[PDB]
RNA sequence: GUAGG
């Protein structure tokens, strides 16, 4: 009577009336949200949910064909449970008895499939998204920088700052328009490594790596190119990352906005995080070597 | 779109593929900076001349208009307008005012 | 020379905060930013740089250099 | 006798049996599988040796299992009395270049015979294409080598096990009886004090019902079972009674909503569990359940039968009586005790074969059941057997399963090691078997039994640890599918020297001693006290004569892989795991060099392999050339043999292959005569010995960096060819075909300087990022100009064409030299598939050195990224002079616990630099003149077996009397250690430091292909935040655990861009791009689009999700 | 007092020290919820998860209107019940269990307001902790009148 | 979880042997697949905490209340002697103290002043067993938990601005050493349950 | 943005959303590649395949936006519009 | 699917 009481008030308070429970007709996706794209050698691709419209509506025309005409209570009633169990995978395939296999091999995805999971809408698509104005690379130990410097590769670099070196390069008129600007810096003449040289400092760049356990997981640093392709870091900050240098991978993400990098220069600093914020004790002087 | 691609878990098929529609931002502003410079070297010319071309190419509207179709808006003869035409394709086929369109293509 | 070139402690004290100070920071160099790029219809209400400028800089830092100049300052409405 | 060079050995036992074809697994099993000459010699020289052996071929099995199909007649049958096969009519090395299906074709002899008519009529039908396996173990399916890989599973038979519950405070004990293909039965006892069983555990049910429901009588029942009085409480609890009774009831119960019914309970039992289809139990399943539960020779081949279940029932209520030894049922007396599951004597494992007959019977039984289907509607005497068989079952399955099918995997070909060790591993992975998520912790573990038939140590490191394994060295497979390995057979305290191969069961009974135990100069053991083991992993000791077996070889444990460590019982158990993991990432080198220092094994594992091109003749060699080298034999036969130059591998390595054998040398049988990638004189050599030194050096070697000199970089002592093949092909679409030609629209005259009139680039003419290759240009576009271009073109004169170019490109941050180019053309005689036109592959091939950031390791699990390659000045110069090549922190060394890699260092200078040892007259001394290692010139290899190895007084004795290198004077202090003058400041280090030569290798991780970076790039289609990978340009993830770092921090600013700007938002990503490259501020982000997804979705599910505001409707 | 020292003491068995602020936080929160008994003059179910808060609340309204207040117990959850039980439906859906609370908010009608924080990650907007604060962000930074004269 | 009867009696140095050998790695697989096994739940244990503490946020410079809570100053005091607790750094450093302390007639320790080894060393010196720290369970805050309750942070070492996350920074403190947990009990004992 | 109400959604709601009616299970042609007529992809129903193109061709230029052409009675709009737009199908 | 972290 408790839980009895808790729905019924639910009905109670809210205006919308019990009758939505039994639905009448169904909404349908923009077709977008289920492109039909077409592939090069003459194949194709769809997603499932064309399959369950299709099935849905095939059976929907069939009933009412069959209401028409003067039809039996078997077959009518066996059409209209057809018709049930087509509406109700749509919402969630898998729910009751055996999942529509569909080609056989896996079940087919529903509308509610999307929406819940490791792979659902929610943790794969709102919280964690990719970005452009980023890039990966191994890395070694430099003992020569400071607390606030890293070695950037050129290439990596001038991939990241494009926009950056075109726009130096239009105003110092080495290039005459946006266009030939990029032209060279996609063909990689030296002027252009000089422009991106100039142009990289005080500007500072979030380093990160994977697990990224606690929040000195991502930690700010001012660039500096340097010759090779893998990236050079502090090793006093190596130990706060929990970085080794068996063999390792790290981001390198870029602030744009005026926030972003006022931001990276207060807050996330390499030199402003000295301790831990566990226990209030210093993390910042590893023990290997040294 | 929705098969395993080979993997057991973490991907689709759905998610290896790169669309079309999507409008690429280097190409937009490159055409951006051709419109600026084309209308600033347009308006380098004579602000009749600079019209007259404008509404020949429709580079106020989608459709181009035709010779005739000018002369009435304008209120000038179909063979005015070719000839006011021609000396503007003229001009601008001068080296002066085509180095800054060369890139653009 | 550096993004560290401007000691923080001194920026701190007079902002009173860790986050005033950036969002404060930041301000100014959006409208030092905006006065660069005003390539001459010469708006009243925009003012330059206090502070002598280099060749090629990024406005944020030579707001900041104001900060710890100290010759600007701050009114939360 | 010349098989091998030259290598000193330091072993200290002579091994009786040499190591047998390390390769034996696949081809064994599919020589059987096809029942081709080979598997008959074998069989019959195995008879007339009197070893057991299978005579009847599996494919042939297959056939004959099949029985002639009956209608509801029976008029009709055939039968599919003999297969044979025919040479194929592509060569290997064809079907590798055109994309064919290594494959032969398959003929039965099908004879119809009809009663009707009285009849008998033959006829020769094809079946479908059979791939094939090569020599090498490989089978070639569209140009690809693909490996199978032989699966462990749980082997048919009865199992018990006990239990303990908490909440009933007793042990409650359980039984099944596992099929190999049937349904599965299971039977509980002591669930609540009384006993069930589970058919499918379907419903609830007692033993009583079950028994009664059979011929048995309650009287007898009474009778066999009044000496437990749980049975009688069961029954006389049990209220029912009458066969026909139970019957019903169980009927109902397994089948409830229609009335029960006598024979359709009797024929659903009989089809179940008496039928021969649905419960053939396979003869690895009769030939274990007749010796667990003790009946005396059962049927040979057959489904279950009430006698063994009533045997079963027997064992389950003894095994719960608390009795430990009883009468078998039918049987001798016999052990009762719960089994374990871990066990090695219960886990069988499918090789090839087996496999390949399972897939092939499951597409005969659909042939069967469409065949059936059509002779239920087909006339008769319009019957053939061509035309009844359809051969789309067969062939579509057994593409099925070489395609699309986990056992089947891609070869990896880093090097020949690489392809051993896939060959031979063994997967627990697999359909009907234990998945990634079924995984416990028990399974993974290692168990007393794994010894000597799977070694304990190689298994793959990451979420899959334990799951995979490799073969044992000794290793052998059962006819029924468990491993044997070998054991040499003592007898009153001697040794004699027959060898019998023991299994996993049968290890158990016997006390079988240790390889490494000492032994005298006569055949009896030097020490009365010695090691031994027995049943359950016990490790005691029993002194004096006792022991009967012994283990052949101290090395039968570890594998191949592991084996190839020396000084491998110093090293931890994690390090040589590690260790052995990486040896098969190598990758070769432009010149090959065999170890100065490692076990003497290296050239059966690198022979074995099939890289290497040995002789099949013992003649002379008349002319040697690069391309090929051409033989003759005394008989007359001539032989010209091609070697592989420069061909892409799977992975992505040339495969050159150099030539030893000189013009007037000799050959015996066998011997090799051209190497293979990572190969020299026959001799495996994954890389390269360098000279090493262990200091802290500048900081530049912290936390397992390496610092190596520049004469690396400069003599290519560490440098690798790298190939790319990349294709494009001419496909024709709707609006018409593409043409590929030097007539590129849209492009400057200088792009197109290398592409021939054909439009295909030159050979040997090099390319960089952006280049173009093949010139090819699509048919046409629907093209409806925009107003500022048609004003350009007007101005300029030019013509905007149809056509557009879509030309293959080089990849970005890709280099290379063409080396070959290659075209398929459809109007010639090549097939293409169907649509394409044609087709060119381009080869791009270059030559990568080593430089900062490529990884590097050695074999005792020491890995690290180059950190500084310095100059060879710079490098600490030993007292003569010679710089060290690569410098190691020792702070790893006592922390990682490896302490091999320092002994191996020593003896590696020894190595270098040989050793005098004449009339010295010490026990290290007598110890090598007896081995025969006391005397050794320079740069002459030793071979220190896994664990018969060095010990460390012969290296303090050999470091005492070193061979003068210069000078009459040794640069290696008694201590190991020398004294390294500094580089830079130029003054002595304070004290002197270890030094001696170290082999190692490059791992494939190089810094070229981890490289990645993006500006903006291709977007995902229905959210368009950007598609990940480099293949692609993707953008790396920010994921929730990034967030959450940067909502500590307290910032909020940063984390709006990367949501919103940075992706997930095409109407601001344009208009930033925009603000960035003009000069201004960036703009106000906006709503994201994921979001909007996300609601039209929820509102798909008749969700109303409206966005509102305070004041009514929000502005969006 | 007996849950902060049962968990240090578990972690720094092998040597890991954290302060009891991080602890307390979390033990903090369990406890927030309460269980109502007796609702008889509070007019809501009985023995039900009620928010500390809107407890109080309630006992302060019927109290005021002259009822008596109804009694409640404190109750100790798990963290996982907590999170799911948040007003917020939008957030709670986006934890790890999603159909069943989606339904719930459906047949309930809560419309969620944004305050918090995993509930503005998804919308991108500004989160409310530190730099995005509204008294951090309504500034105006103002050159001085002497600075202008310096010129 | 079983122990064998016969040591192994060889050191790395001088080399190990074959069932020695074997019954090492018996154990080190073991091992190998408990640290796979405790990364997916220290994982997703740190997930967890993130999401039931994410609400909280320092909204308030300073309380309005004055109730705390009681923490023992110096425990383990021997005879004739005062000894601070062995774990006193975390427990009371870093909190706040609400109300003034005075033992000879004196303050000591002014209110709402930081505890360090100074201070806490002249408290103890001074005699006091016991002190009443300011902490967040007795906070009374209309929004959320004031600054004052709260102590200050440690990775600033200084009181903590208004609008910081302390429950994400809580939630990642109390999981990072999550995967460093990595112990289990050596031997069941032939006992389950106990 | 306030907040998020969610509640039961009846079957005047869905109306409301639709801007048309599903009849065929009809794709695309075959031959010619483009959406069918009042199936799933219509473009009378969600809209026009291509930026400003309609069905018959009838309009083809970006100029003449906001308007219905009465041969296939496709409005002419930004193709981005069929993202949002959703119909119905009635039981 | 398998490698490296
Ligand atoms: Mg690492
Ligand atoms: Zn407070
Ligand atoms: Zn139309």
């Amino acid at each position: 009577a408790l839980k009895r009481l808790k729905v019924v008030s639910a009905f109670l308070q809210t205006s919308n009336s019990p009758k939505g429970m039994v639905l009448d007709c169904v909404p349908v996706i923009p077709p977008d949200l289920r492109p039909m794209v077409q592939l090069d050698g003459g194949r194709f691709a769809t997603s499932d949910l064309n399959d369950l419209y299709r099935r849905v509506i095939n059976r929907n025309n069939r009933l009412k064909r069959l209401l028409d005409l003067g039809a039996p209570e078997i077959i009518v009633n066996n059409e209209k449970r057809m018709l049930q169990e087509a509406v109700d995978a749509l919402f969630d395939n898998g729910r009751r008895g055996r999942p529509v296999t569909g080609p056989g091999n896996r079940p087919l995805k529903s509308l509610s499939d999307m929406l819940k999971g490791k792979q659902g809408r929610f943790r794969q698509n709102l919280l964690g998204k990719r970005v452009d104005y980023s890039a990966r690379s191994v890395i070694v130990v430099g003992p020569q920088l400071k607390l606030h410097q890293c070695g950037l590769p050129k290439a990596m670099a001038l991939e990241l700052f494009k926009p950056f070196v075109m726009k130096r390069l239009v105003d110092l008129n080495h290039a005459q328009n946006i266009k030939s600007a990029k032209r060279m810096v996609e063909r990689g003449r030296t002027v252009v490594y000089d422009v991106l040289e100039e142009v990289i400092a005080e500007h500072p760049v979030l380093l990160n790596r994977a697990p990224t356990l606690h929040r000195l997981g991502i930690q700010a640093f001012e660039p500096q190119l340097v010759e090779g392709k893998a990236i050079q870091i502090h090793p006093l900050v190596c130990t706060a990352f929990n970085a080794d240098f068996d063999g390792d991978q790290m981001a390198v993400h870029l602030p744009l906005s005026a926030e972003a990098q006022a931001e990276a220069r207060i807050l996330m600093l390499s030199s402003n995080n000295i301790l831990k914020p566990a226990d209030g004790r210093p993390v910042t002087m590893p023990t290997q070597d040294m | 779109l929705h098969t395993p691609l080979g993997e057991d878990g973490d991907s689709e098929f759905g998610d290896l593929i790169e669309d079309s529609e999507a409008v690429v931002p280097a190409d937009a502003v490159s055409f951006t900076l051709l419109q600026e410079q084309l209308h600033s070297v347009l308006d380098t010319l004579s602000e009749r001349e600079a019209g007259v071309v404008s509404m020949r190419f429709g580079l106020t509207d989608g459709q181009p208009k035709t010779l005739d179709e000018i002369g009435k808006v304008y209120g000038v003869t179909r063979e005015r307008i070719r000839q006011i035409e021609s000396k503007t394709m003229s001009k601008l086929r001068h080296p002066s005012r085509s180095q800054v369109l060369r890139d653009y293509l | 020379e550096g993004i560290i070139n401007p000691p923080i402690d001194e920026l701190l004290e007079a902002t009173d905060s860790k986050y005033s100070l950036v969002i404060y920071a930041a301000k100014r160099a959006r409208q030092i930013n905006a006065y660069y790029s005003q390539l001459g219809e010469g708006l009243l209400e925009y003012v330059g740089p206090l502070v002598d400028t280099h060749v090629h800089e990024k406005p944020l830092s030579i707001a900041l250099r104001e900060i710890n100049a100290g010759l600007l300052t701050s009114e939360a409405i | 006798a010349s098989t091998a060079p030259l290598r000193i050995s330091f072993a200290k036992i002579k091994e009786p049996l040499e190591v047998p074809n390390l390769l034996a697994l696949q081809t064994e099993s599919f020589d059987w599988l096809l029942g081709n000459d080979a598997w008959k010699a074998r069989v019959e020289s195995a008879l007339e040796s009197g070893q057991d052996v299978p005579t009847k071929s599996g494919l042939e099995e297959i056939f004959e299992e099949i029985s002639p199909i009956e209608d509801f007649s029976g008029s009709m049958s055939l039968t599919f009395r003999d297969h044979r096969f025919e040479p194929p009519k592509n060569s290997i090395d064809e079907c590798k270049d055109r994309d064919f299906t290594y494959a032969a074709p398959l003929f039965v002899t099908a004879e119809f015979t009809n009663n009707e008519t009285g009849e008998i009529k033959s006829q020769t039908v094809f079946m479908g294409d059979f791939p094939l396996m090569t020599n090498k173990g490989t089978f070639v399916i569209n140009g690809t080598e693909r490996v199978v890989v032989s699966q462990l599973v749980r082997s048919p038979g009865v199992y018990f096990d006990s239990s303990i519950d908490k909440t009933s405070d007793k042990d409650i004990f359980s039984a099944k009886i596992i099929p190999s293909r049937g349904a599965w039965l299971e039977m509980e006892i002591d669930k609540r004090d009384m006993v069930g069983v589970r058919i499918d555990r379907k419903r609830k049910q007692s033993v009583t019902v079950l028994l009664k429901a059979l011929g048995w009588t309650t009287e007898q029942i009474l009778e066999e079972f009044g000496e437990y009085e749980s049975m009688r409480a069961t029954l006389e609890k049990d209220h029912t009674q009458g066969q026909d009774d139970a019957l019903l009831d169980i009927y109902r119960k397994l089948r409830p909503g229609e009335p029960p019914t006598r024979e359709a309970a009797q024929t659903l039992l009989e089809n179940l569990y008496f039928n021969p289809k649905r419960y053939d139990l396979a003869k690895v399943g009769r030939y274990k359940v007749n010796k667990k539960l003790g009946a005396d020779e059962p049927l040979d081949a057959g489904v279950l039968t009430t006698d063994d279940v009533i045997a079963t029932i027997k064992y389950l209520v003894k095994l719960h009586a608390g009795e430990t030894e009883t009468v078998g049922e039918s049987g001798r007396e016999i052990v009762v005790e719960t089994d374990d599951i871990d066990h090695f004597g219960n886990r069988r494992i499918r090789n090839v074969g087996e496999l390949i007959q399972n897939q092939v019977r499951t597409g005969l039984a659909r042939m069967e059941r469409v065949v059936r289907e059509r002779m239920t509607t087909q006339d008769v005497e319009a019957i053939t057997p061509q035309t009844l068989i359809n051969i789309r079952p067969v062939v579509a399955s057994i593409k099925e399963f070489f395609g699309t099918s986990q056992l089947s995997q891609f070869m990896d070909q880093n090097n020949p090691l690489s392809g051993l060790t896939h060959k031979r591993r063994l997967n627990a992975l697999g359909p009907g078997g234990l998945s990634r998520e079924r995984a416990g912790f028990e399974v993974r573990d290692v168990h007393p039994s794994h010894y000597g038939r799977m070694c304990p140590i190689e298994t793959p490191e990451g979420p899959n640890i334990g799951l995979i394994g490799s073969l044992a060295s000794y290793g052998r497979i059962n006819p029924f599918g468990f491993i044997e390995t070998p054991y040499r057979k003592v007898v009153e305290g001697q040794v004699t020297d027959d060898v019998d191969y023991l299994t996993a069961d049968e290890e158990d009974r016997f006390v079988i001693a240790q390889a490494n135990a000492a032994l005298g100069d006569d055949m009896r053991f030097a020490e009365a006290r010695v090691l031994v083991r027995r049943r359950g992993g016990e490790v005691d000791y029993v002194p004096g004569d006792d022991v009967d077996y012994m283990d052949v070889s101290p090395r039968q444990m570890v594998s191949v892989a592991t084996a190839m460590i020396p000084f491998l019982e110093h090293d931890d158990a994690n390090r040589a795991l590690m260790g052995a993991n990486m040896m098969r990432q190598a990758v070769p080198l432009i010149k090959s060099e065999s170890p100065l220092v490692g076990t003497g094994m290296e050239y059966r594992s690198a022979a074995d392999a099939g890289d290497v091109v040995k002789a099949e003749k013992a003649g002379v060699v008349q002319e040697v050339s690069a391309d090929y080298i051409t033989t003759t034999n005394d008989d007359g036969t001539y032989i010209t043999y091609r070697l592989a130059k420069f061909s892409r591998s799977n992975q992505g390595t040339s495969v050159n292959q150099k030539v030893i054998v000189a013009e007037g040398d000799r050959i015996i049988e066998g011997q090799v005569l051209a190497d293979g990638p990572a190969t020299e004189n026959g001799e495996m050599a994954l890389g390269k010995n360098l000279l090493v030194a262990f200091m802290p050096w500048e900081g530049h070697n912290y936390e397992d960096a390496i610092i190596l000199s520049q004469r690396l970089v400069q003599d290519d002592v560490l440098s690798s060819i790298h190939i790319e093949e990349h294709e494009v092909d001419a496909r024709d679409t709707k609006l018409g075909p593409e043409e590929i030609t030097r007539d590129i629209p849209n492009v400057s005259e200088e792009v197109l300087a290398d592409l021939d009139e054909r439009g295909i680039i030159r050979i040997g003419a090099e390319v960089v990022a952006g280049d173009i290759l093949v010139g090819k240009v699509t048919p046409k576009g629907e093209t409806e100009l925009t107003p500022e271009e048609r004003l350009l073109r007007a101005i300029f004169g030019e013509k905007a064409r149809e056509v557009r170019d879509t030309s293959l490109k080089v990849p970005h941050g890709e280099i290379g030299k063409v080396i070959g180019v290659r075209v398929f053309d459809r109007e010639e005689g090549d097939e293409l598939p169907p649509g394409v036109n044609q087709l060119v592959r381009v080869y791009v091939a270059q030559k990568r050195k080593i430089t900062d950031g490529d990884k590097l390791a050695g074999r005792h699990g020491n890995k690290g990224v180059i950190s500084k390659i310095n100059p060879i000045e710079d490098m600490p110069f030993l007292e003569d002079g010679t710089p060290v090549d690569i410098i190691l922190n020792p702070l790893a060394v006592p922390s990682r616990m490896n302490p091999g890699q320092v002994l191996e260092i020593h003896l590696g200078w020894l190595a270098s630099r040989g050793w005098d040892v004449s009339g010295l007259a010490e026990e290290w001394a007598q110890r090598l003149q007896v081995i025969g290692a006391d005397k050794v010139e320079p740069g002459t290899n030793v071979a220190t077996p896994v664990f018969d190895g060095a010990r460390e007084d012969e290296l303090a004795g050999l470091l005492q009397h070193t061979i003068p290198n210069r000078d009459g004077e040794r640069m290696v202090l008694p201590s190991g250690k020398a004294r390294l003058f500094d580089g830079r400041s130029g003054e002595p280090f304070p004290e002197p430091i270890s030094v001696g030569y170290m082999y190692i290798l490059k791992l494939h991780h190089l810094v070229d292909d981890k490289l990645h970076a993006r500006s903006t790039g291709p977007y995902s289609m229905i959210t368009q935040q950007p598609l990940g990978g480099k293949a692609q340009f993707g953008g790396q993830r920010f994921g929730e655990m990034e967030v959450w770092a940067l909502e500590a921090y307290g910032a909020a600013y940063a984390l709006q861009e990367l949501l919103t700007i940075k992706s997930d938002d095409v109407t601001g990503r344009v208009k930033v791009y925009e603000a960035i490259v003009k000069g201004e501020n960036i703009p106000e982000p906006g709503i994201p689009e994921s979001f909007k997804v996300l609601i039209k979705e929820m509102q798909s599910l008749c969700l109303n999700v409206e966005v509102l505001s305070s004041d009514g409707m929000s502005i969006e | 007092v007996h849950l902060v020292g049962e968990v240090q003491k578990v972690y720094n068995s092998q040597g890991v020290s954290i302060h009891d602020k991080h602890i307390e936080i979390i033990i903090r929160q369990m406890l927030r919820r309460v269980t109502i008994i007796e609702s008889g003059d509070a007019e809501l179910l009985p023995g039900e998860l009620v928010e500390r808060t809107k407890f109080e609340t309630e006992n302060r309204r019927v109290v005021q209107e002259g009822g008596h207040p109804a009694s409640g117990r404190p109750q100790l959850m798990g963290i996982t019940k907590a999170s799911l039980a948040t007003e917020s439906w939008l957030s709670a859906a986006s934890f790890q269990e999603t159909t069943r609370v989606l339904t719930d908010a459906a047949i309930n009608a809560k419309s969620d307001s944004l305050i918090g924080l995993k509930e503005n990650v998804i919308i991108g907007k500004l989160i409310p902790a530190g730099t995005g604060l509204s008294r951090y962000r309504n500034i105006r930074v103002e050159p001085t009148e002497e600075a202008k004269a310096a010129m | 979880n079983e122990t064998i009867p016969r040591p192994i009696k060889a050191s790395f140095r001088e080399g190990l042997s074959v069932l020695e050998y074997f019954i090492s790695t018996h154990g080190a697989r073991k091992g190998l697949a408990d640290t796979a096994l405790r990364t997916a739940d220290s994982g997703y244990l740190t997930r967890r905490l993130v999401d039931v503490s994410q609400d909280v946020i320092i909204r308030e410079e300073d309380c309005g209340t004055e109730r705390g809570l009681k923490l023992p100053i110096a425990t383990r005091d021997a005879d004739g002697t005062l000894r601070k607790a062995e774990d006193v750094e975390t427990s009371v450093y870093a909190r706040m103290l609400a109300e003034d302390v005075v033992i000879d007639g004196k303050v000591i320790a002014p209110a709402n002043v930081d505890l360090g080894d100074v201070l806490i060393d002249a408290l103890v010196a001074h005699g006091v067993e016991e002190v009443k720290t300011r902490s967040i369970l007795t906070c009374e805050s209309q929004v959320g938990t004031c600054a004052m309750c709260y102590g200050r942070s440690l990775a600033t070492g200084k009181l903590v601005d208004i609008g910081e996350a302390v429950g994400i920074i809580a939630a990642q403190s109390i999981g990072e050493p999550g995967t460093q947990l990595t112990m289990r009990t050596f031997h069941t004992g032939g006992v389950a349950g106990d | 943005f306030d907040e998020l109400r969610i509640g039961l959604a009846t079957a005047d709601d869905i109306r409301q959303w639709s801007h048309g009616e599903v009849k065929k299970p009809e794709t695309i042609n075959y031959r010619t590649l483009k959406p069918e007529k009042d199936g799933l992809f219509c473009e009378k129903i969600f809209g026009p395949t291509r930026d400003w193109e309609c069905y018959c061709g009838k309009y083809k230029r970006v100029r003449f936006k906001g308007i219905i052409c009465e041969r296939c009675g496709v409005e002419v709009t930004r193709a981005k519009v069929r993202r949002e737009r959703m119909g119905h199908i009635e039981l």
